[PDB]
RNA sequence: CUCCGAACGGUAAGAGCCUAGCAUGUAGA
RNA sequence: GUGCUCGCUUCGGCAGCACAUAUACUAAAAUUGGAACGAUACAGAGGGCCCCUGCGCAAGGAUGAAAUUCGUGAAGCG
């Protein structure tokens, strides 16, 4: 099935894979991605230019 | 991991930061197909671009329990804590709708009831047509203001308990 | 189902003038909500 | 039901030998003598909440300590699964003995408790508040969960019937002869009362064997 | 399983105080280095001071020759695996002994950058000490017994130097 | 002729891979 | 902080008197590491101790550790 060359694991299920990488402590090793709230103006750049991006 | 917010979140009063929706629908809400993908990470920025790109409105559907993306997209924010001023901004936001819709319903679960009339009331002007997905699977076009009628007056106008906003006669007798 | 103790071990000048060194033992307050430990 | 309450009468009047003993043993005196104990002034509602609340949060956290995360109390102290789980979990959630009784007693402390919320919060408010208390303690004797843990009750619960039968037949008649009568609680929460204030230490024992382990 | 009457304590952890408060409590905190239950009892060894407890138990410390708090010495003062290992240890002991022990360990939200306490921190304001030395890692149960001490091959070698 | 009950006696045991809500707050230099 | 001195002495102040006399598992904090009989792939059954459900030292299930013969030494007796 499923394959994970970082854990070098065989993944069954689809969501048993699914479920790895999404948290894989091996993979987190890789580096820290806990996600910070952005400032006010961050949510404020992606909404204007999806705006003129995917309408304009 | 889907435990805490970030590090540390300003617990609402009602259950608890992660726990406003009823334990058994949120636990359903994380092992799901949409939760797979998009659960690496999404702070302020990426959520709006995973809203703008989902036109459904509903909670859950299926005889097993199957959350909408608009649904766990709820929970996603709600698990993110933003602060007020991203949310007023989707609040503000009139050219994407299910954006503004995603907003008013965490400004609902996540606010004070003063806040909660002072951002909401002016949506409910919009005439607008929204989709939005029954509990036996089929879909349903239906207006704006049956949404926020339900939310602001009737109770669980979707999947989620709604946590107990008074009557407005009383903060109409105190305050405005 | 007050005590005095004289500190017979250092007492040379540790604590200027360990003389005696009397002290104070009180019971601290066991709360009625605490399961065993 | 006038034959099961006079036998209850004349069954409690045998067994009246005169109270003489314990040396006047107080509760909830030396507590407050501690700092483990404040006393303040609250409104009824205001400590009925409070008392599901702090019933509720102990139970939860029971629960959790208990590494069950599967299992979720619904805050109508009614316990709810969540995934089905049948390899080993439905043998780590064989209560049955204190858990469900002590569930049983704050489902009705809570629904009591929120039956007289809904009336500072815009119920019915009129005599319907009363049809409300009778009604519940008739589902107290029937909706509640309390046959399981103990059986004895259903002889109180048929006092709590043959009792019903003593007010509708004295209220619904004359003109008001069909309709739900909603009566009063006078004897109804009599009998809960020195029922719990009977149970008490069973539950205090019940407790401490539960939470030493 | 261990109650008592007095607490076999040292010279410096009971402070620098000739009248101090103590505090018994029959059956707590379950010793650190047997896991038995015992009379833990604390007290304010003076002011500003860390208000230090009793950790060790009594046979515990009874058996080994050592405070019920420090696990150093109620003769002489030295570790327990620089007077095992090692006379010497007369002129390598100290009188006075610095009150450093007995004060507040530090602060970490202002480790952080954030001590919101202002002036009135409890706890200590000074940086935290560097962890590279084994001086930041020393524990309890390898301090106790001989086995591995950070503290006692440091002073040990302090004594063929000079 | 209205009195109505719940638990246990129950779900074979298995080797390879994988993911996690919880917990200490200290001694000492 | 409060009340008072036929106080220095004004109604600005100074001095004195008296009541009140020791809270704080100190820190909002700081790192440290862990577990499902849980889904998924695979075959498809010949005496007590350590645990779990549990209120009962009610009850219910499981892997892990005896007699003969001879020689020697000693006590004691004639
Ligand atoms: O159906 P009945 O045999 O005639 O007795 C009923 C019945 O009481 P019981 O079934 O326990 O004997 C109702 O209770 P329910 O079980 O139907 O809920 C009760 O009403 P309450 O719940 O308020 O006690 C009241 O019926 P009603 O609604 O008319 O008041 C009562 O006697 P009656 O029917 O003769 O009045």
């Amino acid at each position: 099935g499923y394959y994970c060359n970082v854990c070098d694991c065989v993944v069954k299920d689809s969501i048993n894979f699914l479920d790895h990488i999404n948290g894989k402590k091996h993979q987190r090793n890789l580096g820290m991605s806990m996600r910070v709230e952005r400032s006010t103006l961050d949510q404020v750049k992606k909404r204007f230019e999806v705006n003129k991006k995917k309408m304009e | 991991m889907a435990n805490r917010t970030v590090k540390d979140a300003h617990s609402i009063h009602g259950t608890n930061p992660q726990y406003l929706v009823e334990k058994i629908i949120r636990t359903r809400i994380y092992e799901s197909k949409y939760w797979k993908e998009e659960c690496f990470g999404l702070t302020a920025e990426l959520v709006v671009d995973k809203a703008m790109e989902l036109r459904f409105v509903g909670g859950v559907y299926g005889g097993n329990i199957k959350p909408t993306p608009f649904l766990c997209l709820t929970l996603k924010m709600l698990q993110i804590q933003p602060e007020k001023d991203i949310i007023v901004e989707f609040i503000k936001n009139e050219d994407f709708k299910y954006v503004r819709m995603l907003g008013a319903l965490y400004m609902r679960l996540t606010g004070t009831a003063i806040d909660c009339y002072k951002y909401l009331e002016p949506l409910y002007n919009d005439y607008r047509k929204i989709k939005s997905q029954n509990r036996n699977g089929e879909f349903e076009l239906m207006h704006v203001d049956e949404f926020i009628d339900e939310l602001l007056h009737s109770e669980r106008v979707c999947d989620i308990i709604l946590p107990r906003l008074q009557k407005r006669y009383v903060l109409e007798e105190a305050e405005q | 189902a007050y005590i005095r103790y004289t500190p017979s071990q250092q007492g040379v000048a540790f604590n200027s003038g360990a003389k005696q060194r009397v002290i104070r033992m009180v019971e601290m307050q066991k709360d009625p909500m605490e399961p065993p430990r | 039901s006038y034959q099961k309450l006079l036998k209850y009468y004349v069954l409690n009047a045998l067994k009246h030998r005169p109270p003489k003993a314990q040396k006047k043993r107080y509760l909830f005196r030396s507590f407050k003598a501690t700092k483990f104990f404040q006393s303040t002034k609250l409104d009824w509602v205001e400590v009925g909440l409070q008392v599901c609340r702090q019933g509720y949060n102990m139970l939860n956290l029971l629960i959790h300590r208990k590494n069950l995360n599967y299992l979720h109390l619904d805050y109508n102290f009614n316990l709810k699964p969540v995934k089905t789980l049948t390899t080993k979990e439905r043998k780590k959630s064989r209560f049955g003995n204190a858990f469900h009784l002590c569930r049983e007693v704050l489902r009705l402390t809570k629904l009591v408790v929120d039956s007289h919320v809904q009336y500072r919060l815009g119920n019915v408010d009129a005599f319907q508040l009363a049809d409300g208390l009778q009604y519940i303690f008739a589902h107290v004797g029937q909706l509640t969960g309390m046959y399981r843990y103990k059986y004895k009750l259903m002889r109180q619960i048929r006092m709590c019937k043959d009792l019903k039968h003593l007010i509708y037949y004295r209220f619904n008649t004359g003109p008001v002869g069909k309709g739900p009568g909603c009566g009063f609680w006078a004897a109804g929460w009599r009998v809960w009362l020195f029922f719990m204030r009977g149970i008490t230490p069973l539950l205090e024992r019940w407790l401490g064997n539960l939470l030493a382990r | 399983w261990e109650d008592a009457d007095f607490p076999i304590l040292c010279q410096t952890c009971l402070g620098e105080n000739p009248y101090i408060r103590m505090t018994k409590e029959k059956y707590g905190k379950e010793c650190k280095i047997c896991a038995r239950p015992f009379t833990v009892f604390r007290w304010c060894p003076g002011v500003r001071m860390r208000f230090k407890k009793t950790e060790v138990c009594q046979t515990c410390s009874k058996l080994k020759n050592v405070c019920q708090t420090c696990l150093l010495d109620l003769e002489y003062g030295l570790p327990i695996q620089v007077r095992d290992a090692g006379d010497m240890l007369l002129k390598l002991a100290r009188t006075t002994p610095y009150y450093k022990r007995n004060r507040p360990h530090i602060c970490s939200f202002w480790v952080k950058g954030e001590c919101k306490r202002g002036e009135e921190c409890p706890y200590r304001h000074e940086k935290p000490t560097d962890p590279d030395d084994p001086l930041a890692d020393q524990n309890i149960k390898d301090r106790y017994y001989g086995i591995n001490d950070p503290v006692a091959d440091k002073l040990l070698k302090r004594a063929s130097t000079m």
